[PDB]
RNA sequence: GAGGUGAAAUUCUUGGAUUUAUUGAAGACUAACUACUGCGAAAGCAUUUGCCAAGGACGUUUUCAUUAAUCAAGAACGUAGGGAUCGGGUGGUGUUUUUUUAAU
């Protein structure tokens, strides 16, 4: 803080002054799954890739919260974060994985207002891989059109019947689909759709959405299953010289 | 196919359509009864048949 | 959409930069231009206005925000303090706000900020310690005094202000 | 292990001033074709190179240099087998693909990249009842086909894979089988002509089915993409089976 | 071509912190708070001591390399304020002023679903 | 901000110039009169130092600029700048037609301390790195090869190559002299019980002294040239 | 409850001037109407 | 340096406090939706799903035939009118809906 305030005990302990430790972080590069567009999604600091703790292995656990936008390019969804899980380190670049997704919390903030109602729904479901998802929906009640009253209240026995149909439906959507599958299904937003179509019979039901897709357990590596999901590759050789 | 897609379409919903409105008011038989047909059924055979897979 | 030929002007002419009214997700989006645009913060300046506004303060009141650049905005809630049971939050904004408006007007012509208060999170905006003292006269009021106590309190911080 | 069973490198020790003892190991044992590389990361690592082949696994080569180096250098290795039956897959005509391996995949990759732009092309237009979820089906996208899909190759019969695609559950769909096969045909012929309008670098032509027997009218759309490759598109509905069990 | 790290902007009480991370969420780079700048213990949760604070970041990250920040604003959360005070918006006036690029302005502060 | 004080009796600001991105390396000639900047953007600006303003813009490259080098011997015509990089690379310019000559693109991580000499135009060059290679190419005016690698084990900052040829490194607090055409490191400093690292080398009296700024606030004379005709 | 019934008084107020509105009111697109 | 306040102070912190990220465990609570709306005899009662029983209103050309009310003792638990809304039923006849899978 400053010089009049207090030694307090704690700084009389020496301060082991500086490591610079920029000049030796190494940087990174992250590659998306080949399912968006734009796999590029921006650089990362480790380590310095030495021996023990080596790089390629303090690596490989991180998460990277990257928006939707920057890997579509349109600003229709500029909510909708994905969390990709960096999972398999090769030559310079970080192949990355599906982990999660979550809307940016202003989006259901504004979206949720009083004098109408709204429905969750959340599902533990195994996709055609053994992954597990507590995959989420999130419904509204629509103000039908010609209505007068201020209401729009389900009667809590619709909610029964919405929550049904919306868990049957999306657990359908993902037992018959795999991780990438779900990926190339869930980005332009047609599980929204399909509970509408499928669950406009009983209530009008404004806008749908996911919101949340949480992974509980991973099935294992297979570096060439990762490998096919962006593109293949064989590191070879550079020259000796000595 | 595009003249073909076009014809069969258009006799195909004026079929379809007469099919509906008449099933959709059918209400005299000739003993005094009115048939119930229920909302938005398309057809006296469709009903016919669903009455006797009913069985 | 009353007030948008008096916000984009400002947004404009007087600051440089450029304005959407987007409805398709009914926002608003502000660009800068890279040709003629000085001022590096002025994007974060009109952003600041038009969140002001749409917070709920008035257009003059967001275009002082949008002016002389100190001036902040703070924001908390009733349900923090004392739990605040519907009825009781009833008394509360009852009590701040008095009777037409008088112990909000107050405030507001005393710590020299101005606020506006929802139904249970208000807004101050000003300078930093008159927030700081609007907001400690808010919570002891909310925590529930006389209003000629913290009348003589804010005669007080207005002779602190002088 | 059939994983690494011909990655073509075999990282060796790690490179430093004080030459290890695995290091001399490893000079000693292989010599004239050793060496020390960088990789792409950074770290240096004895190594040593080896040429792929398609009529050969690399297993073999390693395992002659490193018994004509060791127990004899006379000790002729006799095989043919792998030799006769590793070439009776047909050698696709690729860039390089008699000195590429036979676990590479490439074509198979480069097929399911002009697959995604066609996939981004058919998404990102409009129709009057959307796509669902459009997906591929085919050989080539499981990996089975008999040859490994060349670019331009017609007369191939495993070359129009097929994609299929379902809509949205819309309940307009109409009642019976010839007139939503023919509805099917008419979001196709729309397709189509939205893409011979916007995207003029594919093509398109239409064919008729005959596998599904008693309904003549089945038509699919092929799509030419400037890549190379041919794609056969079905429309799925979600009143087919329902029909069929009505049938 | 630009990179991007995450402000992860602290606007909590009696303080303020700011520290742009490489936007995986480990290697942070230059934590700072407003009581390093400041001396007075009154205003270590000043505007000015966020502001010149975030004008030390910026200097620094701009050091090392990166050019745009995607920014996160958190308040202190639980059953306290919610809501970012006056020093978030201070710290992100200043770093948005300072030759910084900014990207996807959020809201992180946690939300309780009614804990004690 | 940019600034140059005259270091005669007039210690007044002489030029002071607005520069694009904060910058992090500078270096003048060999001769005077010339001095290179450039920035955390891809913008390396030279200027004459007398009559000081730009006489060189250089938008040229990418990344951030790590360390670089003038050619410079009085009276000459070729005047060559060595431009390292982050992102590793070697983008050599020229000052007399202010044209990219050769772009090189083969390292690995920030190309620091890179060094110009003429052995008989021959011009041999040598860029060290972040990463532990040093690299030294043939570099011709017109078109350019590659010789050999020769590997040093260090992190390397400052590799003040082509003494009496025999090249410097440092990056670990040790200052290891290695022979050029072959590989063998021959001189070699005492490793220090800290953990902080060469940040500068310095050449006094024509490469015959040697200044050893580190990452710890010290500096140190090394006499190159007793301790190459004297081991440690 | 006053601006409740206002608010109920403007809304009837406004389908009844929708509905007196609503009262006084290309071979493929024809094969792909209906949907 | 963190905390904390009107200022402080106590405390914690180079054996890395605060902050960041990946997790894991523990108990309690059910943010926004939330209203002059719902239920229960009353106190009270808000996550989902299932089971176990119960209850209210409505519907009724179903049955019994005064079985009703009121409370000590005891017992269990702790003046007339109009608008709007919730639950049920009837009728109307437009859009949402849809069609031989069931439902309504």
């Amino acid at each position: 803080v400053g010089k009049n305030k207090r030694l307090s005990k704690g700084k009389k302990g020496q301060k082991k002054r500086v490591v610079d430790p920029f000049t030796r972080k190494e940087w990174f590069d992250i590659k998306a799954p080949s399912t968006f567009e734009n796999r590029n999604v921006g650089k990362t600091l480790v380590n310095k890739s030495t021996g023990l703790k080596s790089a390629s292995d303090a690596l490989k656990g991180r998460v990277v919260e990257v928006c939707l936008a920057d890997l579509q390019g349109s600003e229709d969804h500029s909510f909708r974060k994905i969390k990709l899980r960096v999972d398999e380190v090769q030559g310079k670049n970080l192949l990355t994985n599906f982990h999660g997704m979550d809307f940016t919390t202003d989006k259901l903030r504004s979206m949720v207002r009083k004098w109408q109602t709204l429905i969750e729904a959340n599902v533990t479901v195994k996709t055609s891989d053994d992954y597990v998802l507590r995959i989420f929906a999130i419904a509204f009640t629509r103000k039908q059109a010609n209505q007068v009253k201020r209401h729009s209240y389900a009667q809590s026995s619709h909610i029964r019947a919405i929550r049904k149909v919306i868990s049957e439906i999306l657990t359908k959507e993902v037992q018959g689909s795999t991780l990438a599958q779900l990926t190339s299904k869930l980005i332009p937003e047609v599980i929204n759709k399909e509970i509408e179509n499928a669950t406009k019979d009983i209530f009008p039901l404004q806008n749908i959405h996911v919101r949340k897709v949480k992974l509980l357990k991973q099935p294992k590596f297979d570096v060439g299953a990762l490998m096919a999901l962006h593109g293949e590759g064989s590191g070879e050789e550079k020259g000796k010289k000595v | 196919l595009k003249e073909d897609i076009h014809t069969h379409m258009a006799i195909f919903e004026q079929r379809e359509a007469q099919a509906q409105e008449d099933v959709q008011s059918s209400i005299v038989d000739e003993d005094g009864f009115t048939l119930v047909v229920g909302k938005n059924t398309k057809s006296l055979n469709s009903i016919r048949k669903k009455i006797l897979n009913k069985n | 959409r009353n007030s948008w030929t008096k916000i984009y002007p400002p947004l404009v002419e007087h600051l440089k930069l450029q304005v959407r009214m987007n409805l398709k997700t009914k926002s608003v989006e502000l660009r800068t231009n890279p040709k003629f645009t000085t001022d590096p913060g002025a994007l974060q300046k009109g952003a600041d206005f038009i969140k002001a506004f749409t917070l709920g303060f008035d257009l003059d009141d967001s275009i002082a925000l949008l002016r002389l650049d100190d001036l902040y905005i703070e924001t908390f809630e009733v349900k923090d303090v004392k739990t605040l049971t519907g009825d009781h939050l009833s008394r509360a904004i009852g009590r701040i706000a008095g009777k037409d408006g008088k112990t909000k007007f107050a405030i507001e012509n005393a710590t020299r900020t101005r606020i506006v208060l929802a139904d249970s999170k208000i807004h101050i905006l000003g300078g930093f310690t008159h927030i700081r003292m609007a907001r400690e006269s808010v919570v002891s009021l909310i925590l529930g005094s006389p209003p000629g106590k913290v009348y003589g309190n804010l005669r007080t911080v207005a002779s602190r202000l002088k | 292990n059939p994983s690494e069973c011909d990655k073509l490198v075999t990282k060796g020790p790690a490179h430093s001033e004080t030459m290890s003892t695995e290091a001399a190991v490893f000079k000693n044992f292989w010599g004239i074709k050793s060496s020390l590389r960088r990789f792409k990361d950074g770290s240096i690592t004895h190594c040593c190179v080896w040429s792929t082949s398609s009529s050969e696994p690399i297993i073999s080569s390693i395992v002659n240099f490193a018994l004509q180096k060791h127990v004899s250098k006379k000790a002729q290795i006799s095989n043919e087998t792998i030799k006769k039956f590793h070439n009776f897959l047909p050698l696709p005509n690729l860039p390089s693909s008699a000195k590429t391996s036979v676990l590479n995949l490439s074509s198979f990759f480069n097929l399911k990249k002009s697959f995604d732009d066609l996939y981004k092309i058919i998404f990102q237009m409009k129709l009057p009842l959307s796509v669902k979820s459009i997906l591929p089906v085919g050989s080539a996208f499981r990996y089975t086909s008999l040859c490994q899909p060349v670019p331009f190759a017609y007369s191939d019969p495993d070359f129009f894979q097929d994609v299929i695609l379902e809509f949205e559950t819309s309940p307009k769909w109409p009642d019976e089988i010839t007139s939503l096969e023919k509805a099917k045909t008419a979001f196709l012929l729309k397709i189509q002509e939205e893409l011979s309008a916007n995207s003029s670098t594919y093509r398109s032509f239409f064919s008729r089915d005959e596998s599904i027997p008693y309904n003549l009218e089945i038509v699919t759309l092929n799509i030419l993409t400037p890549e190379g490759y041919g794609f056969k598109f079905r429309v799925l509905t979600e009143r087919d089976e329902i029909l069929y069990l009505r049938a | 071509s630009q990179v991007f790290g995450v402000a992860r902007i602290y606007a909590s009480f009696n303080d303020t912190f700011v520290h742009v991370t490489d936007l995986s969420g480990k290697e942070t780079i230059a934590r700072v708070t407003g009581g390093m700048k400041v001396k007075a213990d009154r205003d270590e949760s000043s505007p000015y001591a966020a502001m010149l604070a975030a004008q030390d970041v910026a200097a620094k990250c701009k050091e090392v390399g990166i050019t745009a920040v995607h920014v996160k604003i958190r308040a202190t959360g639980g059953t306290r304020t919610k809501t970012p005070g006056p020093g978030g918006q201070a710290a992100l006036r200043a770093l948005a002023r300072s030759g910084l690029r900014i990207g996807r302005i959020e809201d992180v502060t946690p939300v309780p679903s009614d804990s004690t | 901000q940019l600034l140059k004080i005259f270091h005669l009796k007039t210690g007044k600001v002489v030029r002071s110039m607005k520069i694009s991105s904060p910058s992090y390396i500078l270096d003048a000639d060999s001769t005077s009169t010339l001095l290179a900047v450039g920035g955390t953007d891809g913008s390396i600006i030279v200027v004459d130092i007398e009559n000081g303003y730009i006489t060189h813009s250089f938008k040229g490259h990418g990344g951030t600029i790590s360390s670089l080098k003038f050619y410079g011997q009085l009276n000459s015509k070729i005047w060559l700048l060595a431009s390292g990089d982050t992102n590793g690379m070697v983008k050599v310019w020229d000052l007399v037609k202010r044209k990219c000559l050769h772009t090189l693109q083969e390292h690995t991580s920030a190309v620091r301390g890179l060094d110009i000499i003429e052995v008989p135009p021959s011009l041999n060059l040598l860029s060290g790195g972040r990463d532990d290679i040093i690299n030294l190419w043939d570099f011709n005016m017109k078109k350019k090869c590659k010789l050999l690698k020769t590997l040093p084990v260090n992190q390397q900052v400052e590799s003040c190559g082509f003494l009496k040829i025999i090249y410097t490194a440092g990056g670990d607090a040790i200052f290891q002299l290695i022979d050029s055409e072959s590989g063998s490191v021959l001189k070699r400093t005492n490793k220090p019980i800290e953990e902080l690292f060469i940040i500068g080398v310095l050449p006094i009296l024509s490469n015959s002294q040697m200044f050893l700024v580190l990452s710890d606030q010290t500096l140190q004379l090394i006499n190159v040239e007793e301790d190459l005709k004297n081991t440690i | 409850t006053q601006n409740v019934i206002d608010e109920r008084k403007l809304r009837v107020q406004k389908q009844l001037d929708k509905e007196k509105n609503i009262r006084k009111r290309d071979v493929i697109e024809e094969a792909l109407s209906r949907f």
